[PDB]
C-alpha cells in the first residue's frame, strides 16, 4: 500500500553540498581505462608542502624571487614576511593558491631560504619569528629575543626555517577583511648578523632564494571560493 | 569525498558510477 | 636545519627540529581532492526562446547559445562553429567595460584553481530556470564527440531532441520544481582530461587550434523550451593527476 | 507514522534512460508462448560481425559491391578505404549500421575479399593497412612498409584480411565533423603485386568482391541517435 | 539491460513483467 | 521500482519544534575543540537550585537585596512573599528567570535569610508559609498555626528555610493572567519573634539578605517564551 | 535534546553532526 | 485478485481490508 | 483505539505521545 509522507519545508531546493548523489541516466558504462597513469595525487595538502617563491620586491618595486645582501649588516631586516596565508608576499605561492580556497590552517609553515651567491662568498643571517603582542620587532636585540635560528653559509646552500605554530586558537584564518588576533600571527624577518664576506673578483650582491610551504604537521580545511578577480 | 549517507545507493554501483576497469 | 634545495625536494619539518617543541598535528581530510571537488559549482548558462513542440535550431543571444559543451575548461562558439567548443582563452563580454561577465561559458572555480595537468571524474549536472515561471523544457545529453543530430522534427508538434535514444529530460507542469539534475559517467575516448593546456593538435594534418585536445569533454546538453537556465558541474569520484601551477594573481 | 520526505530539486522530471521501471497497469498477463521460436540473437555485436558488401566506384560512379582487376599492376592502389567506420564506403554495411547507433568502437576489422574471375585467372595482391601520422601511402614501396598481407589467388577463392587495432586511445570515435586522431585511423589499400594472369578465352577484367565486419575481438558502447536523414 | 536498481521491485515480478510461459 | 507514496495534508508545513533533523550542507567538518574547557553544565535546573538575590521594597520604594529589623516586634509581617514563581519579589532571581521559561514548576523551594547585623546582635525571627484557603495571615497567632520554623541568630549566619511543595496538583502553573489555585499557592512572612537586642555603640537597624531558588527536589517542565518586554 | 526518531539518521553521523574531536 | 505488491500492507489486515467472521 | 499501521512509528514512543507515569 502506499506509504504516507511528510513533504518537508524545503522541498524542491537544491543543495549544491548535499551529501547525496543524483539519477545516473547513462549508467553501466566503463570510464576509460587509465591504469598506466603516473603522477596521482590524492590530497591538496601535498600541493602546500611543495616549497615555492615568495614575491620581494625589487629596487624597482618589481618582483622577484630573491632578496639581496653584502658585506655589511643592516640596522633592519633584509626582508619581513607578516605570518598571514594572506601575506602578498606568498600570493603566488602553491602554499598561498590552495589555502585561497579553505577557511583555516594549522601546524608549521616553512620558509626555505636558498643561498645562490659564490662559493667563495660566506656570512650569516639570523632569521627570526617574532609571535605578536609587542608589535613588529625593531632592531636585532628585539628579533632574537623570539623565536630564531642563525643561518651560517658553507657546503650547504639551503636553510629550511619552520615557523612553530604559535596560537590562541586551535585554528587560524587563511584571510581576513581588517585584521584579527586569529588571522595575523606575528612576522618572520631575516637578519644579517655577520655580513657576507669574501675575496677580490667576486660581485658584492647575493642573492638568496625565498620559498613557503606548509610544513610536516600542516593542514587546512573548510572548502570555500576565494574573493574572485579579474586576471592581468 | 562527500559520502555521507548510511544507507547504500538506491541505484547499482554500475550505474550511479562509472565502472572503472584496467586493461591490463 | 640546513639543507639542498638543489636535490630537487628538501624536508617537510615540524617545530622539533629547529627548536624545543613538539608536532600539533590534528586529523582532517577535507583536502582530499575527491572531497575538495565533489560540490556544485556554477559552471555555464543556456538560453532558449523556441518552445519544446518545436524544431531544435542553434542560436545564439547576447553571448548565450541554447546548448552547451560539458567542460569546466572555457567554451564558447569558435570562429563561427556551428555548437560551441573549447575556447584556449577567456574574453570579456562586453568591448567596452574591460570588466566581466565574460562571454566564454566555465567553471570559474575550476579554472581559477586547478594545480594537476590531468583529471579523471564522473559529472553530475544541476540545470536550473532563472526565474519562477512553469517550466516546460526538454534538454538532450549527447555523449562525448557523438552526432549531435540537429535534424527535422520526424513528427509535428514534437520536441525534435526527445526524438532520440539519447539520454534526454522532460521537466514540466505546476508539480514540479524548476530544475533537473542527473550524473553522466566519464565518456571521453581519451583515458584522462588535460586540466589546463594540451601542447598539441587534434587532427593529422596539424591543422587544428593548437593548445586544444581531442574530445576532451563530457559531453553536450541541447535545450530547447522557453527560458534561461543556470548549470552547475559536480565532480564525481574526481582523481588528478601531475601537479602544475595554478593561475597567477595580480600582486596586492 | 508518515515518513518527512526531501523532494529533490528535479521533481516530476522524465528520464528517458533512468535505470528504473514504472508502474504495470496491467500485470498478471501471460506474454504469448513463443517456445518454438528460433534465429534470437542477444547481442548486437553479432551483427557486426558479419561480413557485409562495401560500396564500389564503378566507372559511371555507380556504386558496386566489387572492383575490377587485370594484366597489369598499377602504380596506385586498385582501391583506399579510410578505416573510419564512417568511410562513405562501408555506409551500407551491417557493421556500419550497427555503428551509427554507438559512440565508440574497439577492436579488429576484418576485410573480406572474394574472387570472382575465372578458375583459370591467377595472380597475387598486396592488401596493406598504413597507421596515420605521414599520411596515405603513394607508392607500393611505402604501402609495403606498414602491415600487410599478400593474397595469393588459387583454390580458396577469399582472403580475409584484419586491420589491427592500432591507436593512441583504447576507444575510437564512430563518426566526427572533423577528422581527429581518435576518429580516422589510417587507409586499407589493395595493390596489384603481380598483374592478373590467364589464357586466351577469359575475359580480361576480374571482380572481386569486397566486404567488412568487425573482428574477433570488437566491440561497441554507449548507445545514440545517429544524424537523421530522408530515405531515398 | 538497464535494470541498475539495488532494491528488488516494488511491484511483483507477475505485474512488473509480462509473464513467460512455454506452451511446451 | 518507485514506491507510491500519500503526501499528507500538511506537506511543506515547518514545524519549529519537530524533533526530526535537516540536510546537512557542510558536513565531516571537526568542531573545533574545546576539550580544555571547565564550567560545562547540562541542566538549566543547576541554575534554579542557585541562591539568588529578592527585590524588596526601600523606605523610598526602591529595591534592595534586603529589609531591616530592630529592637521591636512588629505586629504584622516584617517581609510577605506570595509563593508565586510570578513574585514581583523574585522577578530577578536566577530562579524566576529560568521559571520564565517553562510552563509549570514542582517541589521545593528554598528561602535563604542571611543576617548582616553586628555579632552582637541576637534575635529570633519565625519564617511561615501560610497555605491558601483562608487568606493571609493577619497576626503572628495565624502564622505560626501553619508550617513555620524559628531561626534564632548568633553563631551560624544564616537560615535555610524550605516552602514545602504542598498542592491539590501534581505541578503548578509559572505564570498566570489572574490568580488560580493552580498558579498562586499562598504566603511566606518572616516575623519578629523577640526583639533584634545589642547592647551601646551598635546601629538599631539590622540587614537581613534574602533568597530564593529550587529546592532538592525542583523541577521545570514545557519549554516556553514568556511575556516580552522592552530593557529599561 | 529533541532526538525522537526510530529509524537512523539517513546521512552519516559525521555530515548530520560537527565532528567532536579532543587535541589531547 | 490484482494484488501484485512484495511488500506488506502499511495498514494493518484489519483496517486495510473488512474483518470476515463466521456466526458459527 | 485506530492504530492500523504495520510498521512501528517513525517518532519515538516518547515524543509521538505522551509520557504516563504514576506519581506512587
Amino acid at each position: 500500500s502506499p506509504f504516507p509522507v511528510t513533504v518537508r519545508e524545503h522541498a524542491g531546493t537544491f543543495f549544491s553540498t548535499t551529501p547525496d548523489t543524483t539519477v545516473p541516466v547513462y549508467g553501466n558504462t566503463i570510464s576509460t581505462p587509465f591504469d598506466y597513469m603516473c603522477g596521482e595525487f590524492t590530497d591538496l595538502l601535498s600541493l602546500c608542502k611543495i616549497p615555492t617563491f615568495l614575491g620581494n620586491l625589487d629596487s624597482n618595486k618589481k618582483r622577484i624571487p630573491y632578496f639581496s645582501a653584502t658585506n655589511s649588516t643592516p640596522a633592519t631586516p633584509l626582508v619581513t614576511y607578516q605570518v598571514t596565508l594572506s601575506c602578498s608576499c606568498m600570493a603566488n605561492s602553491m602554499l598561498a593558491a590552495v589555502a585561497r580556497n579553505f577557511n583555516q590552517y594549522r601546524g608549521s609553515l616553512n620558509y626555505l631560504f636558498v643561498f645562490t651567491g659564490s662559493a667563495m662568498t660566506k656570512g650569516k643571517f639570523l632569521i627570526s619569528y617574532t609571535p605578536p603582542g609587542a608589535g613588529e620587532p625593531k632592531t636585532l636585540d628585539q628579533a632574537m629575543q623570539a623565536t630564531y635560528a642563525i643561518w651560517d653559509l658553507g657546503l650547504n646552500s639551503s636553510y629550511n626555517f619552520t615557523v612553530p605554530f604559535i596560537s590562541p586558537t586551535h585554528y587560524r584564518q587563511t584571510s581576513y577583511n581588517t585584521p584579527t588576533i586569529t588571522s595575523v600571527d606575528g612576522w618572520l624577518t631575516v637578519w644579517q648578523l655577520t655580513p657576507l664576506t669574501y675575496p677580490l673578483g667576486v660581485p658584492n650582491d647575493s642573492h638568496i632564494l625565498t620559498l613557503v610551504s606548509g610544513g610536516d604537521d600542516f593542514t587546512l580545511r573548510m572548502p570555500v571560493t576565494f574573493t574572485k578577480y579579474v586576471p592581468q | 569525498g562527500n559520502e555521507g549517507v548510511i544507507i547504500n545507493n538506491y541505484y547499482s554501483n554500475q550505474y550511479q558510477n562509472s565502472i572503472d576497469l584496467s586493461a591490463n | 636545519g640546513v639543507d639542498n634545495a638543489e636535490k630537487g625536494k628538501v624536508s617537510d619539518d615540524n617545530a622539533s627540529t629547529d627548536f624545543v617543541a613538539e608536532p600539533v598535528k590534528l586529523p582532517e581530510n577535507q583536502t582530499r581532492v575527491s572531497f575538495f571537488y565533489d560540490r556544485s559549482t556554477l559552471s555555464s548558462v543556456l538560453q532558449s526562446t523556441s518552445d519544446v513542440s518545436s524544431k531544435f535550431t542553434p542560436s545564439t543571444a547576447k553571448n548565450l547559445q541554447n546548448s552547451i559543451l560539458l567542460t569546466p575548461l572555457p567554451s564558447d562558439i569558435v570562429n563561427n562553429s556551428v555548437l560551441p567548443e573549447q575556447e584556449r582563452w577567456i574574453s570579456f563580454a562586453s568591448p567596452t567595460t574591460q570588466k566581466p561577465p565574460y562571454k566564454t561559458k566555465q567553471d570559474w572555480n575550476f579554472i581559477m584553481f586547478s594545480p594537476f595537468t590531468y583529471y579523471k571524474c564522473d559529472l553530475e549536472v544541476t540545470l536550473s530556470k532563472n526565474d519562477r515561471e512553469t517550466i516546460s523544457s526538454v534538454v538532450r545529453y549527447v555523449p562525448c564527440g557523438a552526432p549531435s543530430d540537429l535534424s527535422d522534427q520526424t513528427m509535428p508538434q514534437t520536441p525534435s531532441l526527445a526524438d532520440t535514444r539519447d539520454p534526454h529530460m522532460w521537466v514540466v507542469g505546476q508539480g514540479t520544481t524548476n530544475q533537473i539534475s542527473f550524473v553522466i559517467p566519464y565518456t571521453s575516448p581519451l583515458s584522462v582530461l588535460p586540466s589546463v593546456w594540451f601542447n598539441g593538435f587534434s587532427n593529422f594534418d596539424n591543422s587544428s587550434r593548437f593548445g586544444v585536445a581531442p574530445n576532451a569533454d563530457f559531453g553536450r546538453l541541447l535545450l530547447q523550451g522557453q527560458g534561461t537556465f543556470s548549470v552547475h558541474y559536480r565532480y564525481k569520484k574526481m582523481r588528478v593527476f601531475c601537479p602544475r601551477p595554478t593561475v597567477f594573481i595580480p600582486w596586492p
